[PDB]
């Protein structure tokens, strides 16, 4: 009722890459998202405030009498207290925390919040965990690494204007994490065909044979990397790459050697 | 002016500084209203360095491009070259010309983001464009800046009428408390220049989207791209003659918009802060440098290097020394890791983490101290602009020249957050400048052939370094291989060299050495800390990885 529903935006353990996969939309631009559709109330990479005025507008936002929904974007380091991770002089943990408890609604934006991501790949220094492990309440999860910007403002919208959408057994939603990559891929007919490269520098990787044996991790990724590609011109594979996996929880260790399928 | 200041004698601690990559705490002691010494605290560990050992070496690009997806690529990069050279593999020329077209792509998205989104909410108040007639600002646009529509009365009023109907709606949403609410003593610009600059803000929003885009084409996506192999790139694609086609129609509408507005906004404000010339200024300057034409070898990057290498001391511009890898080194003395980890080559390196407590002024930060022969560097576009500049490049002389000019002001000028600001936008020129050779170069070279890959043995042993020079200055990526597999990696990143802690002499780094002189104006909102923070383009997540 021209209220903007409000949002509010954690960094946490992460490196940013969410952040500039948001701004990457077109439909809409994030200009128009943030003065027609929503509310960014807190958003470290880009709020003017800085400081203990950034520190207000956040506990503003939280005591907002309409409520918000949270974005959290990072994991979460847990190891001395959840020291290794601050701001304005507070464990990451215990903000998330405290932001979570009356949040409409938590969308994790990337693998990072979503399951935990690089930080916590092992020996896991920082004792780093996802949001839903560290808080212990269901999120909507919008992985990769990062995910297409497609994906989060599509749930984003989602969310303000139709409500939960149907997510898989990680919390995914089923409208973008529903397929393989591998499902979608132009080279299929080489992996049907086992048409593989077996080097980046061979004549078949050349001539756009299956990057399989190369350890492509299409077959077990859920994404859309294919049909909607990214920033409206390429994909990994495309640009003559295996897929990483990096939609799923824990890649760094599953899909890992990311040349290999061993 | 002069120059607005308070009489404010304590502390002033600004936690979290937002617009900046990652978590940094900047803690100040100042004296009459002019900060007399300065803490830069990072605040978040990860640990890539620890998370790579034992791994497949092949795999250290993909885990240490997420120290930052701001700096997305460079990491990747760098972690490529540094594996290229372990193995002891020559890239192919086309790899080449695509990494470092890459690289290209990257400074033109990272610094028009960065200007805008990040740095121009210190010098423009943005509320203040609402007072602005749209007539008189247009009239202001056709006298500092080129013609174009954007910047018509109509399409002024239009910018003028979303921001008012957005602050009329009660939710300023990313403008909630900013330090220019209500005006404030530091902010100097007409509100025909804020309405400028906001209306430039918002088209900038929908420019790096296509600055992204450019940079996909042979990137595979953004952020985070998907097309280096040890040995080149897999990106056939990316040499043939309609994505490239296409990549060169991207890049001109973005290098337009560098013209059109980057620049121009930048020399407006510069114009009215002058007095910033003389205010965050350091004293050495450190340049891996970038856009060689020989990359076979750490040694041909640094020689061959497009934008030069070389180290500045006492900003002494008669003086560039060659870059000595063997000199450079890490502390932890001030820094969260265990004790006995001090002047550290990065093949030596060694990450410890060891927290202690929050200010603590013996360990207050999560970043490693590196040093050169014992100096703080600062590295970033200002550095390179000066070494460019000290050597003669054609490029930076002119454009170096042209500003110093429209400013009338000395090269000397240059030693200050001014300058630090400005350099970023001269080498954004300067890039621009360079795409269309660049482009046709690669393009003729891959019609010609379309090798991009090397062949290549993983040795049983070995050592590599990578050198890039990243959109924020000099970065390095130093391998131990040891049974085929990661035994050592360190990453030896910009944020670290200029954001870093004091080392183990007790030597600030650049950014707290830059904000001694600061002039606090209005101690509940400090812009000026931010202004020179800001001037050096921080990364935490890269800083700290
Ligand atoms: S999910 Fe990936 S891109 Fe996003 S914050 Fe984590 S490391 Fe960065
Ligand atoms: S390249 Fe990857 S996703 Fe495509 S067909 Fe081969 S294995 Fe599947
Ligand atoms: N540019 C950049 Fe990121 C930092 N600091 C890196 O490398
Ligand atoms: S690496 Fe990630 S971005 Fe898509 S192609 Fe594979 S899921
Ligand atoms: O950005 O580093
Ligand atoms: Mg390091
Ligand atoms: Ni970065």
């Amino acid at each position: 009722a021209k209220h903007r529903p409000s949002v509010v935006w954690l960094h946490n353990a992460e490196c940013t890459g969410c952040t500039e996969a948001a701004i990457r939309t077109i439909k809409p631009y994030i200009d128009a998202l943030i003065l027609d559709t929503i509310s960014l109330d807190y958003q470290e990479t880009i709020m003017a405030a800085a400081g203990e005025a950034a520190e207000a507008a956040l506990h503003q936002a939280l005591e907002g009498k309409d409520g918000y929904y949270l974005v959290v974007e990072g994991g979460l380091p847990t190891i001395d207290g959840g020291q290794w991770g601050m701001v304005a002089g507070h464990p990451m943990i215990e903000t998330t925390k405290k932001a979570a408890a009356k949040a409409k609604g938590i969308i994790c934006i990337g693998t990072c919040s979503a399951y935990g991501g690089v930080q916590k790949a092992k020996p896991n220094p920082s004792q780093a965990k996802g949001v839903s492990e560290a808080l212990g309440v269901k999120t909507i999860n919008i992985p990769g690494c990062p995910p297409n910007p497609i994906n989060f403002v599509g749930a984003v919208v989602h969310v303000l204007t139709k409500g939960i959408p149907d997510l898989d057994e990680n919390g995914r939603p089923k409208l973008f994490y529903g397929e393989l990559v591998h499902d979608n891929c132009p080279r299929l007919p080489h992996f049907e065909a086992s048409e593989f490269a077996p080097s980046f520098d061979s004549e078949e990787a050349k001539k756009g044979f299956c990057l399989y044996e190369l350890g492509c991790k299409g077959p077990v990724t859920y994404n859309n990397c294919p049909k909607v590609l990214f920033n409206q011109v390429n994909w990994p594979v495309q640009a003559g790459h295996p897929c990483l996996g990096c939609s799923e929880p824990d890649f760094w260790d599953t899909m890992t050697p990311f040349y290999e399928q061993g | 002016k002069p120059t607005p200041q308070s009489t404010f004698t304590g502390p002033i601690v600004v936690d979290p500084i937002t617009r900046i990559e990652g978590h940094l705490r900047i803690m100040v002691e100042v004296e009459n209203g002019k900060v007399k010494d300065a803490w830069s605290s990072s605040q978040l560990f990860r640990g890539l360095e620890i998370i790579l050992k034992g791994r497949d070496p092949r795999d250290a690009q993909h885990f240490t491009q997420r120290a930052c997806g701001m700096c997305t690529y460079v990491h990747a990069l760098a972690s490529s070259r540094c594996v290229d050279d372990a193995v002891k593999v020559s890239i192919p020329a086309n790899a080449r010309m695509m990494r470092n077209l890459v690289m290209a792509s990257q400074y033109l998205h990272d610094h028009l983001v960065h200007f805008y989104h990040m740095h121009a909410l210190d010098w423009v108040d943005v509320t203040a464009a609402l007072k602005a007639d749209p007539n008189k600002a247009a009239k202001l646009a056709a006298s500092i800046a080129p013609a174009r529509p954007g910047n018509s009365a109509k399409a002024l009023k239009a910018v003028q009428d979303k921001l008012k109907a957005f602050v009329e709606s009660g939710q300023l949403g990313i403008f909630t408390n900013a330090y220019f609410l209500g005006g404030h003593k530091a902010y100097y610009l007409p509100p025909e220049v804020d309405l400028i600059a906001t209306a430039h803000y918002l088209e900038a929003l929908h420019m790096q989207v296509k600055a992204a885009s450019a940079m996909a084409i042979l990137g595979g996506k953004n952020p985070h791209t998907q097309f280096t192999v040890v040995g080149g790139c897999s990106n056939y694609q990316g040499l043939t003659k309609d994505p490239l086609a296409n990549y060169l129609a991207l890049s001109k509408e973005v290098c337009q918009f560098v013209n059109e507005c980057y620049i121009p906004d930048l020399l407006a404000v510069a114009g009215f802060y002058k007095d910033w010339g003389g205010i965050g200024g350091t004293s050495n300057y450190l340049a891996f440098g970038e856009f060689a034409t020989d990359d076979s070898s750490p040694e041909k990057h640094l020689a061959t290097s497009q934008f030069p290498s070389g180290v500045i001391t006492g900003r002494d511009l008669g003086k560039v020394d060659n870059v000595d890898l063997g000199a450079i080194y890490e502390d932890v003395k001030y820094s969260w890791y265990a004790p006995g980890g001090d002047g550290k080559h990065p093949y030596d390196g060694v990450t410890d983490p060891k927290y202690t407590k929050l200010d603590d002024k013996d360990h207050y930060s999560w970043m490693k101290a590196p040093r050169y022969k014992g100096k703080a560097m600062e590295v970033g576009p200002l550095a390179r602009t000066f070494i460019a500049y000290a050597k003669g490049q054609p490029d930076f002389k002119k454009v170096v020249d042209m500003v110093l000019g429209k400013l009338s002001v000395p090269a000397t000028a240059l030693h200050s957050t001014l300058g630090r600001t400005a350099a970023r936008g001269i080498e954004t020129a300067i890039v621009c400048a360079n795409m269309e050779k660049w482009i046709k170069e690669m393009a003729d070279s891959g019609a010609k052939d379309n090798t991009l890959c090397a062949k290549w043995e993983m040795p049983e042993e070995s050592k590599g370094v990578g050198l890039a020079d990243a959109p924020r200055g000099a970065l390095s990526h130093w391998i131990r291989i040891k049974g085929k597999k990661i035994d050592n990696f360190q990453l030896v990143v910009p944020s670290t060299w200029n954001l870093g802690p004091r080392g183990a002499q007790g030597d600030k780094s650049p950014v707290e050495e830059a904000l001694i002189g600061t002039p606090i104006a209005d101690p509940k909102r400090p812009v000026e800390i931010l202004r020179t923070v800001h001037a050096f383009d921080p990364c935490i997540a890269c800083g700290v990885h």
